[PDB]
């Protein structure tokens, strides 16, 4: 029956509840650290010389 | 305004008088003197008869133009429209067969001996009149008389949509009465003129070249007159059918009557001119005088 | 009993909402206020690819970045060469309707999916010379919306029957099935480690799935309409979703909540595709207003506008090295932007 | 400045491009028909009459040297809105409903058929797409209208219990759902098992649609 | 020819 | 006298300027926006190119009219006559094939799938441009420069008799450039209009009848404009060839330049007008604004 | 044959009346 | 068309 799904579904919610959530400021700091650390590697963010660029006119 | 009306009425009266008298005189000279031996004179007789039949329509049209209404009735309206279309198609088909006969005479001389006989030419002309009756009958059936805006108008009644079948009718009349005869006459006369240069009598001397110039001019005058007369009335009638504007304006109606007058001039006066172009027709009057 | 279970579920949802409210002390916009702006992102069309006579539904990028796969409405896959604009392969598919395509990391195989509901694995290394149909994966009862290779032997698929699946290519069976959505699942992405993946459905929620264990770990809500695209961040701790509500939103896995809402007043159309740059600083999104938009992912400002496509931009993708971004659209053109 | 292998790759690309152009030329001539309606409408009957993958069946048939591809999507249980835009490029939609549906009770089935027809007709993807309407189960309906009055399904209808009036009323009620009547014709036909004129009717409607598309292509219309 | 258009 | 000259020069300058600007704009919008996907737009592009090629000839003609002599030389005389005849035949044949394409589109829809493709339309247009060179080359060969009455005139030299070959040339150009295209266009459009009445979209409602009236007017305007523009120049030229009257009279020369101006009007203004008539072109302008 | 053909064409032109 | 006659 549907209630047999319900007992399962609430249990699926239970596993979602028991999680060790961290502070959002630490995740934002890790996001800024990854963006600032890999900022020089990105070819879209930092322009590429024409000779180094594989795509040419 | 008033002078325009009297001028148009005088134009219709002059065209009717000169055309009717000329056609009667041409038919009289053909019957009395020629006796219809030549097939070409039989064709000229049929063309003059069709021209006189077209000419007869004009006084009713002039009377309608002056009265500004139609008091003659539905049956005579049917008769006028039927005679007009019948005579027009008969005249055009007769002229086309004249040009075909000249082409067969010049370009195919051996075949011309079998093909050109008075009995066959009379049979072809009778077939032309009988087939033109097939055109004539629906114009008689469709024609009706109705009162519009306090005045009575003679006109043709088309099935719904009236504008669509009217437009299709004008396009079909334009095609079969204008484009196909010009094509047949132009091709036949062009091949005839290309054939004529080989003839020893028409080439190699100044007088012979002048005779070839005369034959070329007499041939081309027919095509030039046919195009000049028939093209404006067909174009103006098609434009009239497409546009919806009121006929109250006098100038547009006057231009329309001028185009109708040019068409009747080609129907009536030009068979008389074609008769005068004939050398034998000149010879009969020269012998008489 | 059923009412007690529903009330307990509502209390647990209220607990989750209270925990999310508690954890969200500060906003990403306040944190990233000190970073310099990116300025004006000026990208130009380098290579234009012609040949597709019908709408281009999907594209994927190879690991080498020299090979591009594309799927079109005329029932064909074309494997392009980005550098020289040459057609390396053309594959005529059995079913004309081709919603999704995928390119293997090794490059040995390709995949396609459609309204036929059967995924099709094709082998490119055949000694004969032509591409040969290798596997047909049947078993979904709805339309296949996305597929992604994990390796040469396993593939993950999402379908319109509200389920997802993991397929063993050699066995040809549905070893692992993912259930729990209530709407049509439209897209999925794969994390770099490939241990877990995410999916988005037409119930306006996204879900985190474990490949090995088959269970849902996290469920994220907040969108007001159908979620059409979902891509991971390069670290694997965050992902972005595009939806028909004219917004793109950033979700953190560890923080278990929304970080940023990308929206503009002029934009009232839906998002078809999203992808991050190599460093994650720029978020590129395709839209139904015939244009693509490059957003600063930290400031939520529209860095750049790309307008090369006459018809609806349906898909886009950034290479692994990050040199260029390709945009497939409904005007039957694949355009390279650099 | 290209190596021999690069020139061979360019020649391979040109060969592939020739195959693409040939396949596109072949595929351009295919008339596309989308088949819609309820499950118990009579779709199988229409396919059987015309003749004599789990989710979309495709039927190929040729009539008067004209190629028809028909796509029946009726096996899918997914939301129609998501995948409907793929069918934007089709010649015509053939929509089949059964006249006797109103008597059977699941609410009234005929109102569900009207809701389905209204949803397909008012869709933004199919503003200019023509609809060919088939009214199945004529023989059953003729007996049933004598057996059961038409007042139960429609209270507004007050006409006599005649087959001609009931058919001419169901037809006009279906036609009045078109909100773009000047741009979108609806081709209505009565379907029986015995007659074989359905194919000719589809050919005539498709020919009219192709003439419409050619007039739009020329720019006169 | 043209009596029908003048009336 | 003086005002007549300046008026004719202004007429030639206005026709040349508007024709060149309109043809360049039509070709620019077709290449830039349409991208030649539709075959009909390919025909419109070819017609506009032929119109611009015809329009380019006009400043030399105006300069000859003002100077009253030809100082440009024999080679440029050959170039002017060859470009004029080549462009005229190219324009007329392109219009005729456009009408044939519309006929095949409407009346034969199943055949239209095979027949109508951009590649085949380009092939037909390339065949028209190649075949017109067959007319163009003898005009280039025959053209010579001679001094007459203290003035230099550009003209075509014919073998003896010059008047005979010249007249045959006039009749052949008249036939193939006037009668046969009018026949093909009139028959194709008539059968098209007869087919259109069966269509449910064009019949059974007042708005549908208005749409049919709009399509009928748009169709017939092409035929009416073609006849009105091309008949006076052809007839006037043939009459000029037959009659031996001198060209000193200013009024006859002025009427001749009016007929030539009407022919260049049809050659240049009409393709641009056809582009404006097309709904797609209007849609592109509406989309831009 | 050719001369006889020319004579017949001459007679036909006289019969028509153009020549 | 008609340049050949005007000169
Ligand atoms: C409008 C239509 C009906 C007018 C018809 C007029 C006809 C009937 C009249 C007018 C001219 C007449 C012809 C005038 C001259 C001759 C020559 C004579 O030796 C035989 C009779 C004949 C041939 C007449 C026959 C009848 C005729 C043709
Ligand atoms: C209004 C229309 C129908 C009237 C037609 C009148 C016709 C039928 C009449 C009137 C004039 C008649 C012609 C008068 C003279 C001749 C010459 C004669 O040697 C042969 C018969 C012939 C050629 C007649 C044939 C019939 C004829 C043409
Ligand atoms: C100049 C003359 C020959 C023109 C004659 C036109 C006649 C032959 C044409 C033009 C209009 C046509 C009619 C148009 C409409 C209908 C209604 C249709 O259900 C029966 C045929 C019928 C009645 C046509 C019969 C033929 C018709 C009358
Ligand atoms: C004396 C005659 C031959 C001169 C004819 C000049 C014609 C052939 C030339 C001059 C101007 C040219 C146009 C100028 C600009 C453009 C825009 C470009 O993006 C496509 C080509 C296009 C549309 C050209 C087409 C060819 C063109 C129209
Ligand atoms: C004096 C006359 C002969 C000059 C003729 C110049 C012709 C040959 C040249 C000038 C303009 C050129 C066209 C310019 C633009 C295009 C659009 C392109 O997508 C296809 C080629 C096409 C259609 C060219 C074909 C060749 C062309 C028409
Ligand atoms: C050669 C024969 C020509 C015959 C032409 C006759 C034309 C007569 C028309 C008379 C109209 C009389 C109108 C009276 C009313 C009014 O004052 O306008
Ligand atoms: C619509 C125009 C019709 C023109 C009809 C003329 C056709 C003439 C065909 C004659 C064929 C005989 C061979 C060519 C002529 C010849 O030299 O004998
Ligand atoms: C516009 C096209 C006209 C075609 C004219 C073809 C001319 C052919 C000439 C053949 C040689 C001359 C034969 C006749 C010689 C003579 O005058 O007796
Ligand atoms: C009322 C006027 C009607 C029209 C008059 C013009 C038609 C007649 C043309 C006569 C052609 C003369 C041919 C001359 C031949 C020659 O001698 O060279
Ligand atoms: C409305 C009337 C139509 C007339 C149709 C035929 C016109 C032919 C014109 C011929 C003009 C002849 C001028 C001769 C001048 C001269 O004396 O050399
Ligand atoms: C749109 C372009 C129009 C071009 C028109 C060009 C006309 C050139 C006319 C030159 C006339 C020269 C007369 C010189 C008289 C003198 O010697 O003073
Ligand atoms: C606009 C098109 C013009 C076409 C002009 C074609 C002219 C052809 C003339 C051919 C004359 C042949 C004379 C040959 C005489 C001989 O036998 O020596
Ligand atoms: C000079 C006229 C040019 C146009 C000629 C068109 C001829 C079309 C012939 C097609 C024959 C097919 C049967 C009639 C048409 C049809 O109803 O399908
Ligand atoms: C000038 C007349 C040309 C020939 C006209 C032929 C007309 C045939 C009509 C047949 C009956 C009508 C069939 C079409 C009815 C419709 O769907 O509108
Ligand atoms: C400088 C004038 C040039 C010629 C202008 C006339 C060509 C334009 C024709 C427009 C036709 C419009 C038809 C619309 C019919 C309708 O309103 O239903
Ligand atoms: C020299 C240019 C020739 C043009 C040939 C076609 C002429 C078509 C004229 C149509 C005029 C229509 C006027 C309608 C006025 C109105 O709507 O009230
Ligand atoms: C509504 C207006 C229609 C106009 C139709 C024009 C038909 C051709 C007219 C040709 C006139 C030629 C005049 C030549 C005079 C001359 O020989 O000197």
């Amino acid at each position: 029956a549907s209630i047999a799904q319900a007992r399962k579904l609430v249990e699926q919610l239970k596993m979602e509840a028991n999680i060790d959530r961290i502070k959002v400021s630490k995740a934002a700091a890790d996001l800024m650290a990854y963006c600032e650390a890999h900022a020089k590697e990105d070819p879209l963010l930092t322009p590429v010389p024409a000779s180094e660029n594989p795509f040419r006119e | 305004s008033l002078a325009l009306a009297i001028a148009i009425t005088a134009l219709y009266s002059a065209v009717c008088a000169v055309g009717l008298l000329g056609n009667v005189l041409v038919m009289f000279v053909i019957v009395r003197y020629t006796k219809m031996k030549t097939a070409t004179n039989i064709y000229i007789f049929s063309l003059a008869l069709a021209g006189a039949l077209a000419t007869s329509t004009l006084p009713f049209q002039s009377a309608k133009y002056l009265m500004e209404t139609w008091p003659f009735g539905e049956l005579l309206c049917k008769a006028v429209l039927s005679i007009d279309y019948y005579s027009m198609f008969t005249s055009i088909f007769t002229l086309t067969m004249m040009c075909v006969d000249r082409y067969i005479a010049v370009c195919h001389p051996v075949k011309a001996l079998d093909f050109r006989t008075p009995a066959k030419a009379k049979l072809i002309n009778i077939c032309i009149w009988v087939l033109a009756s097939g055109v004539g009958v629906p114009i008689m059936v469709m024609a009706v008389t109705r009162p519009r805006d306090g005045a009575v108008v003679c006109m043709l009644q088309f099935p719904s949509p009236s504008w669509y079948w009217d437009t299709v009718t004008k396009i079909c009349v334009f095609l079969f009465a204008f484009v196909v005869p010009i094509l047949i006459i132009t091709v036949c006369y062009g091949l005839m003129l290309l054939r004529l240069r080989s003839v020893r009598l028409l080439s190699g001397s100044k007088e012979k070249d002048r005779s070839l110039r005369r034959i070329t001019r007499m041939v081309l005058v027919v095509v030039v007159a046919f195009v000049v007369c028939w093209a404006p009335i067909h174009i103006f009638v098609i434009v009239w059918t497409l546009v919806d504007i009121d006929r109250r304006d006098p100038l547009v109606v006057a231009a329309l009557h001028l185009c109708i007058a040019l068409g009747y001039i080609n129907s009536s006066l030009n068979p008389v001119l074609y008769a005068f172009l004939d050398e034998n027709f000149k010879r009969c009057f020269r012998q008489l005088c | 009993e059923l009412d007690q279970l529903r009330q307990e579920a509502e209390q647990l949802k209220n607990q989750i909402r209270d925990a999310r409210k508690a954890c969200a002390d500060a906003t990403l916009s306040q944190i990233t206020n000190n970073i310099d702006p990116v300025g004006r992102i000026q990208m130009r069309t380098r290579r234009t690819l012609r040949g597709h006579l019908a709408k281009i539904y999907a594209m994927h990028w190879g690991t080498d970045s020299r090979l591009l796969v594309s799927a079109s409405q005329d029932g064909k896959l074309i494997i392009w060469d980005s550098y020289t604009t040459n057609k390396v392969h053309a594959i005529p598919l059995r079913s004309s309707w081709v919603m999704t395509c995928a390119y293997a990391p090794s490059g040995n195989y390709v995949a396609c999916g459609g309204l036929d509901n059967i995924c099709s694995i094709y082998n490119l290394k055949t000694r004969e010379g032509n591409v040969r149909v290798s596997r047909e994966l049947a078993g979904h009862t709805g339309y296949l919306s996305c597929c992604r290779f994990l390796d040469d032997n396993q593939i993950v698929t999402s379908s319109g029957d509200t389920t997802c699946a993991l397929w063993d290519i050699e066995t040809g069976q549905q070893t692992t099935t993912f259930t729990g959505h209530t709407g049509d699942v439209m897209s999925l992405s794969l994390a770099p480690d490939t241990r877990l993946f995410v999916s988005g459905a037409c119930d306006a929620s996204a879900k985190l799935w474990d490949v090995r264990e088959g269970m849902c770990r996290q469920t994220f809500t907040g969108h007001e309409s159908d979620i059409n695209a979902i891509c991971f961040f390069p670290n694997g701790n965050a992902f972005a979703t595009g939806s028909d509500d004219a917004t793109c939103r950033l979700f953190d896995l560890r923080a278990d909540q929304e970080l940023m809402t990308y929206s503009h007043d002029n934009i009232i159309c839906g998002i078809t595709s999203v992808s991050f740059s190599k460093s994650g600083r720029l978020l590129l999104a395709g839209y139904d207003d015939f244009n693509c938009n490059v957003w600063d992912a930290l400031k939520a400002d529209r860095a750049g506008v790309l307008a090369g496509h006459d018809n609806r931009v349906s898909c886009l993708g950034v290479t692994d090295d990050g040199m260029a971004v390709a945009t497939g659209s409904w005007d039957s053109f694949l355009k390279i932007w650099n | 400045t290209l190596s021999a292998e690069d020139k061979a790759a360019v020649e391979r690309s040109k060969m592939i491009d020739r195959n693409l152009r040939e396949d596109g030329e072949k595929a351009a001539r295919e008339v596309k028909l989308l088949l819609l309606g309820a499950g118990e409408s009579g779709k199988s009957t229409i396919v059987k009459q015309m003749k004599i993958t789990t989710g979309i069946v495709e039927t190929h048939f040729t009539f008067k040297d004209l190629h028809f591809k028909m796509f029946d999507v009726g096996a899918q249980r997914s939301e129609r809105k998501k995948w409907i835009h793929c069918f934007e490029g089709v010649t015509a939609i053939i929509f089949c409903v059964a006249l006797s549906d109103y008597d059977l009770v699941l609410m009234n089935r005929m109102h569900e058929s009207m809701k389905l027809f209204d949803s397909i007709c008012n869709n933004k993807w199919f503003t200019d797409t023509s609809i060919i309407l088939f009214l199945n189960k004529k023989d059953l309906f003729e007996e049933k209208i004598k057996k059961s009055p038409l007042t139960i399904c429609y209270p507004e209808y007050a006409g006599s219990n005649t087959y001609e009036e009931a058919a001419a009323y169901i037809q006009c009620q279906f036609e009045d759902l078109n909100k773009r009547k000047d741009t979108k014709e609806i081709y209505t036909h009565f379907t029986c098992s015995t007659d074989t004129k359905n194919v000719q009717f589809v050919f005539d409607a498709v020919t009219d649609v192709i003439i419409k598309n050619n007039l739009k292509d020329c720019g006169l219309f | 020819y043209x009596f029908e258009v003048v009336g």
